[PDB]
């Protein structure tokens, strides 16, 4: 299961 | 008995020849099981274990939209870094993400991992207690000051320790004729002479799963570390792995040296001898 | 940023024997950055549709990949895996022994 969090730097 | 369950994502700028090249791979241990590719055709999370194949549509689609939207950000954090960075748009450069967790043989949660490496540096990294950071530069920092302030640790915590377990636990049943195996290692020793006085005695160790093993040569019950080649273990391509270790003996002094290897699929580490 | 050159092994799935069908393979690992040329050669000559696993990479960040094609070991072939790296001031060609 792919992690649903997506981050900008 | 423990278990973890990994994903890999490189993301590689590709300067006049389009955007950047990202790829995905999962894995359970030593076991990959799902992949994502922006150059292949489909742009779709494919499978990559016969045991994952059944996943219904729900489960791909979901799948494909997480990795896709994070290839999509990870595509503009290359951008970011080039602003933090001054670097120039000319140039090729990788940002890397690994994440997941690992379990006990009971289950239990044991730890989770969430980090970024920048141009092959550790770039930031969740610590083990999943609730702060550790930035390797003054650039990392300011990502840092961005993420203490919108709560990111807690939103990752959350997947570590909730999601992701249920996801490796979930796996490793339904996975468990491939993942729960343990294939030992098939042995055998080869002798060549090299000169008028000496010859290579060596060690073999194939068709062995898990990846971990050890392969240590003794002279007479003592531990050789001289005159040893060992090769990093490798993978056959069918679900193996092989590995070997080579000791440069004086001729007629082979039966003094013993290879010993230890793997999970040996209840008690096994002694070779040459003939 | 950092480079790292790749370690190099060639090898069989599974121990030759002359006559048998095989895999010929070519693992490249601890690489970086992940931009790697990999040929599998038969006499000096690049062996086509050979087949690659998908990237990935280690606790250190180094590239690893494996590159394997279906061949048959003869007394008389002769087979290499030939790397290219911005690490190497030229390709490096590793030949291919049974029993390594």
């Amino acid at each position: 299961l792919y992690l649903p969090v997506r981050v900008l730097i | 008995g423990s278990h973890s369950m990994r994903y890999f994502s490189t993301s590689v700028s590709r300067p006049g020849r389009g955007e950047p090249r990202f790829i995905a791979v999962g894995y359970v241990d030593d076991t990959q099981f799902v992949r994502f590719d922006s150059d292949a055709a489909s742009q779709r999370m494919e499978p990559r274990a016969p045991w994952i194949e059944q996943e219904g549509p729900e489960y791909w689609d979901e799948e494909t939209g997480k990795v896709k939207a994070h290839s999509q950000t990870d595509r503009e954090n290359l951008r970011i870094a080039l602003r933090y960075y001054n670097q120039s748009e000319a140039g090729s450069h990788t940002l890397q993400m690994m994440f997941g967790c690992d379990v006990g043989s009971d289950g239990r949660f044991l730890r989770g991992y969430h980090q970024y490496a920048y141009d092959g540096k550790d770039y930031i990294a969740l610590k083990e207690d999943l609730r702060s950071w550790t930035a390797a530069d003054m650039a990392a920092q300011i990502t840092k000051r961005k993420w203490e302030a919108a709560h990111v640790a807690e939103q990752q915590r959350a997947y570590l320790e909730g999601t992701c377990v249920d996801g490796l636990r979930r796996y490793l049943e339904n996975g468990k004729e491939t993942l729960q195996r343990t294939d030992p290692p098939k042995t055998h020793m080869t002798h060549h002479p090299i000169s008028d006085h000496e010859a290579t005695l060596r060690c073999w160790a194939l068709g062995f799963y898990p990846a971990e093993i050890t392969l240590t040569w003794q002279r007479d019950g003592e531990d050789q570390t001289q005159d040893t080649e060992l090769v990093e273990t490798r993978p056959a391509g069918d679900g193996t792995f092989q590995k070997w270790a080579a000791v440069v003996v004086p001729s007629g002094e082979e039966q003094r040296y013993t290879c010993h290897v230890q793997h999970e699929g040996l209840p008690k580490p096994l002694t070779l001898r040459w003939e | 940023m950092i480079q790292r050159t790749p370690k190099i092994q060639v090898y069989s799935r599974h121990p030759a024997e002359n006559g048998k069908s095989n895999f010929l393979n070519c693992y490249v690992s601890g690489f970086h950055p992940s931009d790697i040329e990999v040929d599998l050669l038969k006499n000096g000559e690049r062996i086509e549709k050979v087949e690659h696993s998908d990237l990935s990479f280690s606790k250190d960040w180094s590239f690893y990949l494996l590159y394997y094609t279906e061949f048959t070991p003869t007394e008389k072939d002769e087979y290499a895996c030939r790397v290219n790296h911005v690490t190497l001031s030229q390709p490096k060609i590793v030949k291919w022994d049974r029993d390594m």
